RNA sequence: AAUGCGCAGAUACCGGGAGGAACGCCGAUGGCGAAGGCAGCCACCUGGUCCACCCGUGACGCUGAGGCGCGAAAGCGUGGGGAGCAAACCGGAUUAGAUACCCGGGUAGUCCACGCCCUAAACGAUGCGCGCUAGGUCUCUGGGUCUCCUGGGGGCCGAAGCUAACGC
C-alpha cells in the first residue's frame, strides 16, 4: 500500500540459496524472498528452480504495492543467478536494466580456508 | 631545490570569499616554505570519478613549483591541515613521455 | 587471429605521464574500472608500466574510477 | 645525494694535478665522502640492512686502496690519512 | 545434514561511523636483490646495477679457514594491537571407531615497536672468479650508421662435447 510503480530488485546469488529483495528507488525494501521463504528446506534453495519462484514470489508481492517496473542488481555467482533474472523478466514487471555488482576486495581479508585454494 | 607539482582539490561549493581565503593560505603556506612558483593552473571544478568527502564534484588546482626537498612533506601536511582541502598530491616534476607521437 | 580494435592506434601524440588528462586516460580502462591489458592497450612493456603509475595517480585525484559496475548482464 | 658541485670540490682538491680524476688519492677521497654520508644515513635508520652491505663494500674498497698506497708511496699515504683523518 | 544465528527483528537492501589488516585490475613469457626475499599511491633518506665517451690511476687483482654481519615461517621476552583468519581447545556431523578430513565457534598466533631465536625442499637439490668452444628463436633494458648492428639480463631449441641415464 504505497504505489511505488518503479523501484529496484536486488538478486543475491549464492551456492547455498538465492534471495531477492525488491526496493523503492532509494534502496529501502518493499518486500523480499528466498528459497526458504518459497518453501524449500536446506539444500534445494540453492537450486535454479528455487530461484525461479523466489524471484516470482518477490515480484508478485511487489505488484501488490503496484510496481510496474524495476532495475535489476545481481550480486553473487551462485547457481540460479540467471533463473532469478529470467523469472523477473517473465514476471510482468518491466526490467529496465540488469547490472552485475558482486563485491570484490582489492585484496583485503584472508579468505576462509575453503576459499584459499593455493597461491 | 627540486621541481615538484602541487596538486590540491578543495571543496566544490564555496564562493569568491571563502574560496579566495583558502587560496590565500595556499599562496601563504607555499611561500613560507621556500617555494618559488614557476607556474599555475586553476582548472576549475570537475566531475569526480567517485564521490570524495561526500561531494560528487571538486574544485581543482595545480601549482608547478621549485622548493627545497627537505621541506616538501611538511608543506604537504600544512597544505592538508584545512578542512576544505580534500586532497593534496605533491609530485616530483618529470619530463613528458610522448607515446604514439 | 584475435586482431580487433586496439587502443594505441585510436589516439595520437599523447603524454604518458599526464595524470590530469582524462578524456585520453579513460580510454585505457575496462568496461568496469579495471586497467586494460597490453593485448588491448597495444602498449610496449615500458609504455604500459607508465600508464599504470599514472592511471593509479589519476585515481587518487578522483578523476579516474577504481572500479565500476557491469551493465546489461 | 652528493651532486656534481660537491663531488667536484673533492676531486679538484685531492687531484694530484689538474685533470686527474682517478688517482688513488682521488678515489680514497671520493669513497670517504661516500662512507661518511652513508654512516649518517645509518645512525638513524638502523634497520636498513641492505644499505649497510653497500657500506661494508665501500669500507672494503677504501682499505684496499690505502693498503696499496701504503706500499707505493708510504709518505704519500701518511699524507692522505692526515688529510682525511681516517684509518686509526 | 546438524550444531549455530534469528520476533530482544536476523538474512537480503539503503545511509552514517569505528577499526584492524591486505593491496584488485595493470600482472607474465616481466623486473630488483648476495641470499632470505621484494609488489596501492606520494615525499624524503639510501644500496646495487647497465650503457656511451675511452678521460684519470697503473696489477691496486681472485679466492677466502677463523671473525663479523644478514637470514621465510614457526617460536620466545616487554609493551601495544586485534578486523579477517586460525594450532590448542569447545561443539555438530561422518564412521565399525574418527582423538581426522566436512560444518558452527574459538585462544595463542597472525599486525606494530624494541630485543632474542638462526632453522628449512634456506633448491637451479648446480661455491666464487676468469679464459675458451656453431647457431636459431622469444623477451626485458641501454647505445649506434636503427632492413639492422652492438652491450647487459631473463627463457626456449640445438653444433661440438659431456653424462649412468635423465639431461646439460
Ligand atoms: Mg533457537
Ligand atoms: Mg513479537
Ligand atoms: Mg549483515
Ligand atoms: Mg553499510
Ligand atoms: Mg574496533
Ligand atoms: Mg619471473
Ligand atoms: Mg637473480
Ligand atoms: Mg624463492
Ligand atoms: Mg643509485
Ligand atoms: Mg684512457
Ligand atoms: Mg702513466
Ligand atoms: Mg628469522
Ligand atoms: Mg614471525
Ligand atoms: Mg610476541
Ligand atoms: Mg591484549
Ligand atoms: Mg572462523
Ligand atoms: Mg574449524
Ligand atoms: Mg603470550
Ligand atoms: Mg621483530
Ligand atoms: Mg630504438
Ligand atoms: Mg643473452
Ligand atoms: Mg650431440
Ligand atoms: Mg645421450
Amino acid at each position: 500500500k504505497r504505489q511505488v510503480a518503479s523501484g529496484r530488485a536486488y538478486i543475491h546469488a549464492s551456492y547455498n540459496n538465492t534471495i531477492v529483495t525488491i526496493t523503492d528507488p532509494d534502496g529501502n525494501p518493499i518486500t523480499w524472498s528466498s528459497g526458504g521463504v518459497i518453501g524449500y528446506k536446506g539444500s534445494r534453495k540453492g537450486t535454479p528452480y528455487a530461484a525461479q519462484l523466489a524471484a516470482l514470489d518477490a515480484a508478485k508481492k511487489a505488484m501488490a504495492y503496484g510496481m510496474q517496473s524495476v532495475d535489476v542488481i545481481v550480486r553473487g555467482t551462485g547457481a540460479g543467478r540467471e533463473q532469478a533474472i529470467r523469472a523477473l523478466q517473465a514476471s510482468g514487471l518491466q526490467v529496465k536494466s540488469i547490472v552485475d555488482d558482486t563485491p570484490v576486495p582489492h585484496n583485503g581479508c584472508r579468505p576462509k580456508k575453503k576459499f584459499r585454494k593455493a597461491s | 631545490m627540486r621541481r615538484y607539482e602541487v596538486n590540491i582539490v578543495l571543496n566544490p561549493n564555496l564562493d569568491q570569499s571563502q574560496l579566495a581565503l583558502e587560496k590565500e593560505i595556499i599562496q601563504r603556506a607555499l611561500e613560507n616554505y621556500g617555494a618559488r612558483v614557476e607556474k599555475v593552473e586553476e582548472l576549475g571544478l570537475r566531475r569526480l570519478a567517485y564521490p570524495i568527502a561526500k561531494d560528487p564534484q571538486g574544485y581543482f588546482l595545480w601549482y608547478q613549483v621549485e622548493m627545497p626537498e627537505d621541506r616538501v612533506n611538511d608543506l604537504a601536511r600544512e597544505l592538508r591541515i584545512r578542512d576544505n582541502v580534500r586532497r593534496v598530491m605533491v609530485v616530483k616534476s618529470q619530463e613528458p613521455f610522448l607515446a604514439n607521437a | 587471429p584475435s586482431r580487433k580494435a586496439k587502443v594505441k592506434a585510436t589516439l595520437g601524440e599523447f603524454d604518458l605521464r599526464d595524470y590530469r588528462n582524462v578524456e585520453v586516460l579513460k580510454r585505457f580502462l575496462s568496461e568496469t574500472g579495471k586497467i586494460l591489458p597490453r593485448r588491448r592497450t597495444g602498449l610496449s612493456g615500458k609504455e604500459q608500466r607508465i600508464l599504470a603509475k599514472t592511471i593509479k595517480r589519476a585515481r587518487i585525484l578522483g578523476l579516474l574510477p577504481f572500479t565500476e559496475k557491469l551493465v546489461r548482464k | 645525494p652528493i651532486t656534481k658541485e660537491e663531488k667536484q670540490k673533492v676531486i679538484q682538491e685531492f687531484a694530484r694535478f689538474p685533470g686527474d680524476t682517478g688517482s688513488t688519492e682521488v678515489q680514497v677521497a671520493l669513497l670517504t665522502l661516500r662512507i661518511n654520508r652513508l654512516s649518517e644515513h645509518l645512525k638513524v635508520h638502523k634497520k636498513d640492512h641492505h644499505s649497510h652491505r653497500g657500506l661494508l663494500m665501500m669500507v672494503g674498497q677504501r682499505r684496499r686502496l690505502l693498503r696499496y698506497l701504503q706500499r707505493e708511496d708510504p709518505e704519500r699515504y701518511r699524507a692522505l690519512i692526515e688529510k682525511l683523518g681516517i684509518r686509526g
